[PDB]
């Protein structure tokens, strides 16, 4: 299952 | 055995042929999931995931990746500006994943690239981001303030491994399969080189050797690369270039070893077209 | 930004024995950027119903794709893989090794 949490660079 | 779960995201700005965002998920480097920003839907790619997860799982995966697409759009815009590139096609990539070894030890990685070159990489020991260039340093500081390394480490060591364990159970028979190579000796012309061809095997590790008169022969040997078949199996070949005379005067053979078992082919086995 | 031109390898699943059902495979690897055209050809004509893998990449970030289709090689027929990356146009003829 993919990581739910992403932050823009 | 060791198993792995990996995700690879591709973001493209300004392209036509490919979507803005593509995501592929893999267990043991075999794809089980696909998503793109054209369909906006995450979909199964193996029988074992189809049989074991359904609508709820895929709706959740779809939602995560719609979010990833949005973030990728925003991210690529930022990095392009930092390299002073307001025109042309550019790419933003993320790969991350975890491995579970037999001892129950685990490994994991989290990496990003801009135009196919390292941008930032997670060091999950120091909870810091390695910046490959000055352009990445701004991101390093931002992410360290937002505790991104901590979140990512949490995911890799817990969530990722928990799901990997589930996937391994779902696909156990497929993932643990041992399929022996089908081996042939090939020759185009009686005076031409002889090719030992091995195909249809899994896992991918294979040893192809040549012997002369029962002893290992390492001269005039050309070992080919490991190559993928269309069905998840693999193939590899080795070519021996001694003369038809050297073949006539001696007893050459090919030995293919896979999973501690060997197959041997000799001159009596050589096949050809036209004949 | 730098272009990485594709490695192109054309082969069959099984030994390319004439008159035998087989699979023609074109493995296109080590390339960047990702936009690419891959076509399998029989006597210079595009073969229909060829299957292409979903876009992925390895460690080092370079992309790879596999195009494949069922085929039955015969004496008078030529098979090839035509790859178009950026403005390049390459065609690699299938060698049977037999």
């Amino acid at each position: 299952f993919a990581n739910f949490c992403l932050m823009m660079i | 055995g060791t198993h792995s779960l990996k995700y690879v995201y591709t973001g493209v700005s300004r392209g036509i042929d490919f979507p803005e965002f593509t995501a592929v998920g893999m267990v043991d480097d075999g794809q089980f999931m696909y998503f793109d920003s054209n369909s906006m839907k995450a979909v199964p790619k193996t029988e074992w995931i189809r049989q074991n997860e359904g609508a709820d799982y895929w709706d959740r995966q779809t939602q995560v990746l719609i979010g990833a697409h949005q973030v990728f759009k925003d991210s690529i815009q930022i990095v392009m500006e930092r390299f002073n590139q307001s025109k042309g096609v550019h790419t933003w990539q993320n790969m991350y994943g975890c491995e579970l070894n037999d001892d129950g030890t685990t490994q994991g990685f989290y990496q990003y690239a801009y135009d196919g070159e390292d941008f930032v990489s997670l060091d999950k020991n120091t909870l810091t981001w390695t910046a490959a260039n000055p352009q990445a340093v701004i991101t390093k500081h931002k992410w360290e303030a937002l505790a991104v390394a901590e979140q990512n480490k949490g995911y890799l060591e817990n969530t990722c491994i928990e799901w990997l364990k589930k996937y391994v159970a779902y696909g156990k028979d497929t993932l643990e399969r041992k399929v022996s190579p089908q081996v042939s000796l090939l020759q185009k012309d009686p005076s031409s080189p002889v090719t030992c061809h091995a195909t249809g095997f899994y896992p991918s590790g294979v040893t192809i050797t040549w012997q002369k008169n029962g002893q290992d022969h390492d001269e005039d040997v050309d070992l080919g690369e490991l190559l993928p078949n269309e069905d998840g199996s693999f193939q590899r070949m080795s070519t021996l270039n001694v003369g038809p005379d050297e073949w006539k005067n001696n007893r050459f053979s090919c030995v293919v070893e896979h999973q501690d078992k060997t197959i041997r082919k000799t001159e009596d086995d050589i096949i050809t077209n036209f004949d | 930004m730098k272009v990485s031109s594709p490695k192109i390898q054309v082969y069959s699943h099984y030994p390319g024995e004439y008159g035998k059902e087989n699979t023609l495979i074109c493995y296109v690897s080590n390339f960047h950027p990702p936009d690419i055209s891959i076509e399998l050809l029989k006597n210079g004509k595009v073969i229909a119903d060829a299957q292409q893998t979903d876009l992925a990449f390895e460690k080092g970030w370079q992309f790879h794709l596999t195009k494949s289709v069922s085929f039955k090689p015969e004496k008078s027929d030529e098979y090839s893989c035509r790859v178009k990356h950026m403005s390049d146009n390459k065609t690699i003829v299938w060698e049977s090794n037999m």
